[PDB]
């Protein structure tokens, strides 16, 4: 087992542990090249090309130069490797800023806690946290400042639960607080190694030569921070990669897109037509070899063999075609997802001000899935909501208050039952006054408001009160109950108060008892004592649970608040209702010795403590129900109606419990009313396996209407998503998820939030992004196409490994509606375009071996035809594909209905590639034979009767085909910016300059020795441009006109929107929502004791004695 | 500090500015290119139909011609374009020589005077010039003029580069295969009519001269290319070897054309004017037909804006303005019957 020695900076090290070193680069430095080949391997067209270069080595058989295509090579090759150094320093400083974070750390030269990055943390070594800081490595406490030595961690990264845990350090060490007297540490720690079972720890650490044993009660982990405690004392366990939380998820992978894997689709349609267009040509050398043996006696041919001859003919027609394959494609496929992802990551509205983090896209070759997104797979906390509870109304004796009251509700008549709202200082009228019948009640309801719970306040430097709250929501009570009166101010071990600030008076208030909340008691219940003497209970809890406990002749305002109580979680609010019943001075004293009798006894107090509360909850009545709200994040109802309307199917997997989840769902119109759930939270696989049989059996029988496909959702928990994720019933999960609108699952672990993204990836052919935030599902993003992160102040593990980070949630619309949508059509054009390119040339080569014998002969020079690529048309891929907006920014937001152009893929598919190459055969087949009815037998020129020889027709050839394919550039982009007249109509400005300084200075170097003269007879030439004028117009009037009979006769549906631009089973309306964040372990009845507020700090910091 | 600018470039909304295909903007430019193409269109055919010119096939002269006295050429054999028409079909004979060389006398009329200057092509068809054994298989270097020694030779010229461990000169296919027949230098007119006397300077590019340079080679080295031995058959004497930086007619063999029918230009005469008469052309049968199997022929073009009576150039500046100007009508049929 791992051994740890306290106090030891030497030792520690000889184990080999890891390093705080983290690594979000998908490579190192060292493994950077070997790694790279399989890289460049992977895409067949550069697989093609090394092969084709090892070709041309054979002597006397290339066309062309011998280094041509090694020298094109090489260009391809150097330039996608510094697109890579580019990817590794972009994600080297940004990897730097979680190394060099802050950290406290004994060091035991000074003695004393000195200023050391995260990066030197040994394991071994001893550090403290401060408050609100996050934890930099898994470590075990060892005393803190809080009474007892405890703390409160707030596990948002580390799963989905918005409420805090008790973190108690062990009562031996308890004593360990002296930064000074920590210098006697002495022993070993034994722990378990690494596990990756977040819940469970074992180990046994002794000190000074005493065992002591320890528990996942005593460890606190790597993502979730410190909250409402001022420092900690920790030991370090495990760091780096071998941590609790950061093992299973591994480097950020290679994530083939969707359009790449349509390429390789694409290319194997293209050496068909390669190898179609040897056995065609160098079939045909067979026969003309043989069959005109007499008539080519000035050749010397051999004539050895009929597969000798053609083996050294088969190679070169090899490499003639083999600029076929656009070497030129995957670089200019890269250095456009490079240059957009450099456009999407500076736009003001994607950039979140509040924390100044601009949106930044690590992985740079997933740009263009943003417009074929189908699926989405948000979280819930961190991503929907703001973690953060205020106080948004109370009900009490039928009359609702609110602050703001809204336009639609007001207290109007009453039909029966008075439903409405009222301000909040009516309420306070209603209480001053006290004539009036509620002022009772509203005295026993804002004291509760201020007494039952267990928070904890403490005063700040400042006579702001600061409430320090086990669970969040009770945390939102008293701070939203102190702005109605009745402010909590401190807390004494056997007792609290309350400030009446309206009369200045504090009135204590003895608290008896207390009992806490559970799972399935869905109560918690309070026995106070009053300053009179009369003591009281109080009780809050769920409405299923608190309808039971009645005194019925007592209450009569029943009805009127349950009908609020459907009105509170209809907008999506956490309602609580709030009972009472007074008690006696006797009846207490026969109950509260039998609460002592489960309290004396040991082993059965889980399942007693529970049955002693029910004995004196039996008659309760009345006063009213109150409702926290959830603050969502800010555009979350606005975004998720708008991603439904364009056919995305949203899918929430929280990390919490069920029961507000679908609160959540209510509330960001996810849900809504008139929609009947399909819940699936049951047991054994069994229970599931007949509830997964009924509900498809139930809607399968009988067609319903995507009205009433709209009516349904899903909800299923993680104790039942794992009986439906073997591979028996994933078939029957589908089916019933394939026809709701909105599904929700929780309490899902951090494995099973990838093994739904990786049955889904797997079961259709949806391409499907993954959102969050935090740790908990960095497997999630590891797993889904696109991973969306969304860096948070704290945590933000997410946000190192996902390909987007963004600010927040709401810039997803923008995001995958105008940044996606022309991310998909911007490269679906200069690919189909980078196709067409390398075939309205390079196939004029193809159509001079009809001539010429069958033999080979390159129509051009060698290295004007490696100037094509690189330099005249390397310049139209770009701006096509940076700059080229098809619809406006302004109206993809206005209809989201056109997202459904890049879901089916209207854009790039094989049988629209092969328009385009089709296209660049009819287009080459003009420039050829175009060329030889003008040029007939070299008699074009009028020089003084010189004629045109293979060199100055080879350049009327390729000038012609260059002011083409620049010209079709001219009908196929859309909007015509100052960057579009600098590439389009001047690369033809660009070739017609640097080609007379080709012809006349290169060619004296001994290089590109022909052309010698042919700058003086072609361009003093007449002929050549009467060329140039009508042989592109002659090739664009098919372009030219169905252009324009698709934009008017035929349009499709974004065309009218370009013609817009230039001139222009359980049933939730009986369901009364109950969500109380608090959980089991919130130490809940330990803690009120042990505490004070009136006692001032103590010596050595906050240490504070449990004054119990 | 790391808030992105507002630059009308960054934030993509840069000024920019949108194709409206709208039947008042693509119609007037359907009548752009349909007004100012047909001026064109016609102004070409009407300087390719003023070029006058006379194609002779003397291909199978030895064979189907008396050596007594004159006939006529069929017609299958002869095309022919001028101004006026002609008044009697042009005759031929064949000559053989005392020595046992046949020569290939031609006679013709020219019907009226041509005012421009006159050139003398002969057209060859079927001999692959654009062959990829054939185009890159010569010698760079000794074409310059410089001694270049047997194992810096170049492997393009590969089956002639050497015969008997001798550089043969002018290495490669080219070289090797030039078309022998010499052209005579006067049109010799019969009937009194006045001789015209072409000449042969001036026929190749201008700069082919300057790389033609004549050889440094030291005459014992050299042997002729092996088809060149019924001139030279001792050997390259030190008396008479060629001199390429005046041979014009091998100039304008080594400048390969680019389909299997070409020409090659061998006599012009600039200063004057042929009159109307009945002339007379020689020439010797020296180059075969069975080492390629094709036709040379002998043709009188006069040289016009565009070349020689070639249509084409019109005719593709007219598919074009018909299309824009069928389709100019189909778009006032398409909005008004069927809007
Ligand atoms: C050799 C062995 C290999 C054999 C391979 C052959 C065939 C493969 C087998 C099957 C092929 C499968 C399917 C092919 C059949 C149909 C293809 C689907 C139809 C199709 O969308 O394509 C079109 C090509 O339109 C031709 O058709 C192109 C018309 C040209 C056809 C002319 C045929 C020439 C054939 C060669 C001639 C040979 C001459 C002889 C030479 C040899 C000499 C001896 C695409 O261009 P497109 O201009 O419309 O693109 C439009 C338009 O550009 C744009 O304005 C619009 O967007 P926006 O409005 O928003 O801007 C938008 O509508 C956009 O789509
Ligand atoms: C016009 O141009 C014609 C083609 O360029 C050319 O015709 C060829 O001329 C050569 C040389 O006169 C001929 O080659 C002869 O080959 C036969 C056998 O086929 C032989 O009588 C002789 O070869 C001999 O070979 C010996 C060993 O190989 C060598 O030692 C001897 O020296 C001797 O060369 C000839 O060389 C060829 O058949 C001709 N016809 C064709 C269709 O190629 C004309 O000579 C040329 N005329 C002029 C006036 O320039
Ligand atoms: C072009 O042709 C004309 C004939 O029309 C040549 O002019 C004759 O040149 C010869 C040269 O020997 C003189 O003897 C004649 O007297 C000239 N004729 C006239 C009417 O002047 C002219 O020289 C030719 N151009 C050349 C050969 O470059
Ligand atoms: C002109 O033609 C006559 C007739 O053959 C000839 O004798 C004379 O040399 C020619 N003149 C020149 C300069 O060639
Ligand atoms: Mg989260």
């Amino acid at each position: 087992p791992r051994v740890i020695h306290i106090n030891d900076s030497l030792a520690n090290s000889s184990f080999g542990y890891s390093d705080n070193h983290i690594s979000t680069t998908k490579y190192n430095f060292a493994t950077f090249l070997p790694k790279f080949l399989f890289q460049e391997f992977s895409k067949y067209a550069n697989l093609f090309f090394l092969c084709t270069s090892a070709i041309q080595q054979v002597p006397h058989v290339s066309p062309t130069n011998r280094y041509t295509t090694i020298g094109t090579l090489l260009v391809v090759l150097i330039v996608s490797a510094m697109k890579e150094c580019i990817e590794d320093i972009k994600r080297a400083n940004s990897d730097k800023e979680l190394n060099n974070s802050t950290a406290e750390i004994f060091s035991e030269a000074h003695d004393d806690f000195v200023e050391k990055r995260w990066i030197d943390i040994r394991v071994g070594d001893i550090i403290r946290v401060k408050s609100e800081e996050p934890i930099p490595a898994d470590t075990i406490i060892l005393s803190s400042s809080e009474p007892e030595g405890l703390c409160y961690i707030e596990t948002a990264n580390l799963d989905g639960e918005t409420n805090l845990k008790i973190k108690q350090s062990r009562v031996e060490t308890a004593k360990f607080i002296d930064v000074k007297t920590l210098k006697n540490m002495n022993g070993k720690v034994v722990s378990e190694q690494p596990n990756s079972s977040l819940y469970t720890y074992e180990g046994t650490m002794t000190l000074n030569d005493r065992q002591i044993p320890l528990s996942p009660d005593q460890m606190i982990l790597r993502g979730a921070t410190l909250r409402n405690t001022a420092w900690i004392f920790g030991l370090v366990i495990f760091t780096g990669h071998e941590t609790k939380l950061l093992r299973n998820a591994t480097a950020t992978p290679i994530k083939r897109t969707a359009v790449e894997k349509i390429i390789n689709r694409q290319i194997i349609a293209l050496f068909t037509v390669l190898i179609v267009l040897i056995l065609i040509s160098s079939i045909g050398n067979v026969i003309m070899s043989t069959a005109d043996a007499k008539h080519l006696s000035y050749l010397y041919l051999e004539g050895t063999n009929k597969a000798g001859l053609f083996f050294k003919d088969f190679l070169t027609f090899w490499i003639l075609f083999s600029n076929l394959v656009p070497i030129s494609l995957f670089v200019t496929v890269e250095l456009i997802k490079y240059y957009q992802a450099f456009m999407i990551g500076s736009d003001l509205d994607l950039y979140y001000e509040k924390t100044d983090t601009p949106t930044v896209v690590r992985t740079s070759s997933l740009v263009e899935e943003l417009g074929q997104i189908e699926y989405i797979f948000s979280d819930k906390t961190g991503t929907l909501t703001r973690n953060i509870m205020e106080f948004k109304s109370c009900s009490i004796a039928g009359h609702c208050y609110i602050d703001k009251i809204p336009e639609d509700k007001t207290a109007t008549v009453e039909d029966g039952i008075e439903v409405g709202y009222r301000k909040f200082d009516d309420l306070k009228k209603k209480l001053n006054d006290p004539s009036d019948e509620d002022s009772p009640i509203i005295n026993d309801f804002l004291t509760l408001l201020a007494t039952c719970h267990t928070v904890i306040p403490e005063f700040q430097s400042d006579g702001s009160i600061k409430y320090q709250a086990a669970s969040p929501d009770e945390g939102a009570l008293v701070q939203g109950g102190a702005d109605l009166g009745y402010k909590f101010i401190i807390r004494k071990p056997n007792s609290v108060t309350v400030l009446l600030e309206e009369t200045g008076e504090e009135k204590e208030y003895q608290l008896l008892n207390i009992c806490e909340f559970n799972s399935t008691r869905k109560r918690m219940s309070a026995i106070f004592r009053f300053p009179d003497g009369s003591i009281k209970l109080f009780c809050k809890g769920a409405d299923t649970v608190i309808l039971e406990r009645l005194d019925d002749e007592a209450n009569q305002y029943v009805e009127a608040t349950m009908r609020h109580l459907e009105d509170y979680a209809s907008e999506g609010l956490r309602t609580l209702c709030l009972a009472m019943r007074d008690i006696s001075e006797g009846e207490y004293e026969e109950w509260n010795s039998i609460y002592n009798e489960a309290a004396t006894t040991l082993d059965n107090r889980a399942e007693k403590l529970d049955e002693a509360a029910n004995l004196i909850e039996k008659n309760l009545i009345l006063i009213g129900a109150t409702a926290i709200e959830d603050k969502l994040q800010d555009g979350v109802p606005e975004t998720i109606h708008t991603l439904q309307e364009a056919g995305i199917k949203i899918w929430v997997l929280t990390g919490d419990r069920q029961e507000t989840a679908i609160n959540i769902g209510m509330s960001c119109r996810l849900l809504s009313e008139d929609m009947n759930l399909l819940i699936i939270n049951e047991e054994t696989r069994d229970d599931t396996e007949r509830n997964l049989l009924e509900k498809i059996n139930a809607l399968n029988e009988h067609q319903l209407s995507t009205h009433d496909m709209n009516t349904l959702a899903l909800v299923i928990d993680g104790k039942s998503l794992g009986f439906a994720l073997e591979p028996e019933l994933e078939d029957y999960l589908l089916t019933v998820a394939k026809l709701c609108k909105a599904v929700i699952c929780c309490r899902v672990s951090p494995l099973q939030k990838a093994l739904v993204v990786k049955m889904v990836k797997r079961k259709s052919s949806s391409l499907l992004l993954a959102i969050g935030d935090g740790a908990n599902d960095v497997s999630m993003i590891q797993a889904a196409h696109v991973g969306v992160g969304i860096s948070g102040m704290e945590g933000m593990q997410a946000a190192r490994s996902a390909d987007i980070a963004v600010g927040q949630f709401k810039f997803l619309k923008k995001l995958l509606l105008v940044h996606g949508s022309w991310s998909y059509q911007r490269i679906s054009v200069a690919i189909l375009y980078s196709f067409y390119k390398n075939t309205a040339l390079y196939m004029t080569q193809f159509w001079y071996v009809f001539a010429n014998a069958f033999s080979g002969q390159s129509i051009m020079e060698s290295w004007t035809m490696s100037f094509y690529n690189l330099f005249f048309t390397v310049w139209p891929p770009f701006v096509i594909g940076v700059f080229d907006q098809f619809v406006s920014s302004r109206l993809l937001e206005r209809y989201p209905q056109l997202y459904k152009l890049g879901q089916k893929g209207q854009f790039f598919s094989v049988y629209i590639f092969w328009g385009w190459i089709i296209n660049g055969f009819f287009h080459s087949a003009i420039v050829f034979i175009g060329t030889i009815l003008i040029y007939r037998y070299g008699f074009a020129l009028n020089m003084h009767g010189e004629l045109a020889d293979h060199w100055s027709w080879g350049v009327t050839v390729y000038t012609t085909s260059v002011i083409i394919v620049l010209g079709k550039a001219a009908l196929v982009t859309n909007q015509w910016t100052k960057f579009t007249l600098i590439a389009i109509p001047g690369s033809l400005l660009f070739w017609l300059i640097f080609f007379p300084i080709y012809a006349s200075i290169f060619p004296h170097a001994n290089i590109s020795r022909e052309y010698y003269g042919v700058v003086k007879h072609t361009y003093g030439s007449g002929v050549f441009w009467l060329t140039l004028i009508v042989l592109p117009i002659f090739a664009l009037v098919r372009d030219f006109l169905w252009k324009y009979y698709k934009r008017m006769y035929e349009p499709e549906t974004y065309h009218v929107i370009q013609e817009m631009q230039k001139y222009n089973v359980q049933r939730m309306k009986k369901q009364r929502g109950f969500a109380f964040s608090q959980a089991e372990e919130g130490g809940q009845e330990k803690i009120v004791r042990m505490y004070d507020t009136t006692q001032k700090r103590g010596k050595y910091g906050e240490l504070q004695d449990a004054s119990a | 500090s790391k808030k992105p600018p507002n630059t009308a470039f960054r934030q993509q909304r840069l000024k920019a500015w949108q194709p409206i295909l709208s039947p008042q903007s693509v119609l007037p430019l359907l009548i752009f290119v349909a007004c100012i193409f047909t001026p064109i269109g016609i102004g070409l055919i009407v300087s390719a139909t003023k070029v006058q010119d006379l194609t002779i096939d003397y291909s199978h002269c030895d064979t189907k011609a008396s050596t007594t006295a004159f006939e006529d050429i069929p017609k299958k054999y002869i095309k022919y374009h001028f101004k006026s028409k002609v008044e009697n079909k042009p005759q031929w004979r064949l000559t053989e020589n005392e020595n046992g060389e046949q020569s290939c006398e031609l006679q013709f009329e020219i019907p009226n005077d041509i005012k421009k200057s006159i050139f003398i092509y002969y057209k060859i068809t079927n001999f692959y010039q654009n062959h990829r054994r054939y185009v890159q298989s010569f010698d760079t270097k000794q074409i310059l003029g410089e001694p270049i020694k047997k194992d810096d030779l170049d492997t393009s010229c590969s089956p002639i580069r050497s015969r008997e461990d001798k550089i043969i000169y002018p290495c490669g296919l080219i070289a090797n295969s030039m078309f022998n027949d010499t052209f005579s230098q006067v049109l010799s007119g019969i009937d009194d009519t006045e001789d015209y006397n072409l000449t042969n300077k001036h026929i190749s590019w201008s700069i082919d001269r300057h790389r033609f340079k004549t050889t440094k080679y030291n005459a014992s080295d050299i042997v002729p290319p092996p088809n060149w031995m019924k001139k030279y058959p001792d050997g390259y004497t030190d008396e008479n070897l060629p001199d390429i930086h005046t041979w014009e007619e091998f100039q304008v063999w080594m400048r390969t054309a680019a389909f299997p029918k070409f020409y090659k230009l061998t006599l012009k005469n600039e200063s004057a004017s042929l009159p109307k008469g009945k002339y007379q052309m020689n020439i010797e049968l020296n180059y075969p037909i069975s080492l390629f199997g094709g036709t040379k022929s002998f043709v009188l073009t006069t040289n016009g804006a565009i070349g020689g009576r070639n249509m084409s150039l019109g005719v593709l500046y007219l598919i074009v303005a018909g299309l824009c100007a069928l389709f100019g009508i189909i778009f006032l049929v398409k909005l008004i019957f069927q809007p």
